[PDB]
């Protein structure tokens, strides 16, 4: 998961 | 927005929409191409290909279980895309860039096309 | 194989189906959360859900146009898990993520309930 | 386009  | 993302979703939703295809799961469609027929889901045919796309957003084509294309086209060239359009791997090769360069260009597979051009400057 | 890759191929797949969905073009399920209703495409369901998987995969329930989930599930809930299924986003706030994580668990998204169980620790 |  990442900060988009 | 405050979203997080998931890296490697996009890449599992097609890799499951594959595994549908390859056990013929809800697939909706039968493109026959010369002789040959290819089962696949109507989605996933629109969401790579302008073609399909136009074909599937009309009113009467968008209930046909059965879509014939144009007797030009090549079945392994036909292949070749399907399979790019449900795992994103094409496989070029000296004998069927032709005929796949030719067979994007009446689909609608702009990226596709963009591919098969340079690799033809190239050569 | 020697297959060449487009990187970005299942993210655009992922956005196009995204878009057939806010148009509700092809979509042949309605998902029945308390009072809500939500439209979507069963192999889309599949490809991102344990629980749909299943139930699309069986014989009787495969040709079903709607499907109740347990009441016990949050439309809200459901509502962000869609929105994921299309996009790889997940909107995870500090007022949703328990009803997230619930829907997550029954909906069977592995991904999805291990971001949940690590951001929840966190706090 | 890559070699993956
Ligand atoms: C253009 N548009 C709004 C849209 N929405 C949904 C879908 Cl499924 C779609 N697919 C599509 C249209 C054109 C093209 C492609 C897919 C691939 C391409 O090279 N051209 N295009
Ligand atoms: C497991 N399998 C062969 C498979 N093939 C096709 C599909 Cl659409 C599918 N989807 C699915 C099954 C289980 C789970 C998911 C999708 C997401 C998850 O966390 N668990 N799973
Ligand atoms: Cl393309
Ligand atoms: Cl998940």
């Amino acid at each position: 998961w990442v900060i988009p | 927005d405050s979203c997080i993302q998931f890296t490697r979703h996009a890449s599992d939703v097609l890799l499951n929409l594959n595994r549908l295809r390859s056990r013929d799961i809800l697939t909706d469609v039968v493109i026959v191409v010369s002789r040959e027929q290819f089962r696949a889901h109507k989605t996933v045919l629109m969401a790579c290909s302008g073609l399909f796309y136009s074909i599937f957003t009309d009113q009467l084509k968008c209930n046909l279980s059965v879509i014939n294309l144009d007797p030009e086209i090549n079945p392994e060239g036909f292949c070749i895309l399907l399979d790019f359009m449900y795992t994103s791997r094409l496989n070029l090769r000296e004998g069927n860039i032709m005929a796949v360069m030719a067979t994007a260009m009446y689909l609608q597979m702009e990226h596709v096309v963009d591919t098969c051009r340079k690799f033809i400057k190239a050569s």
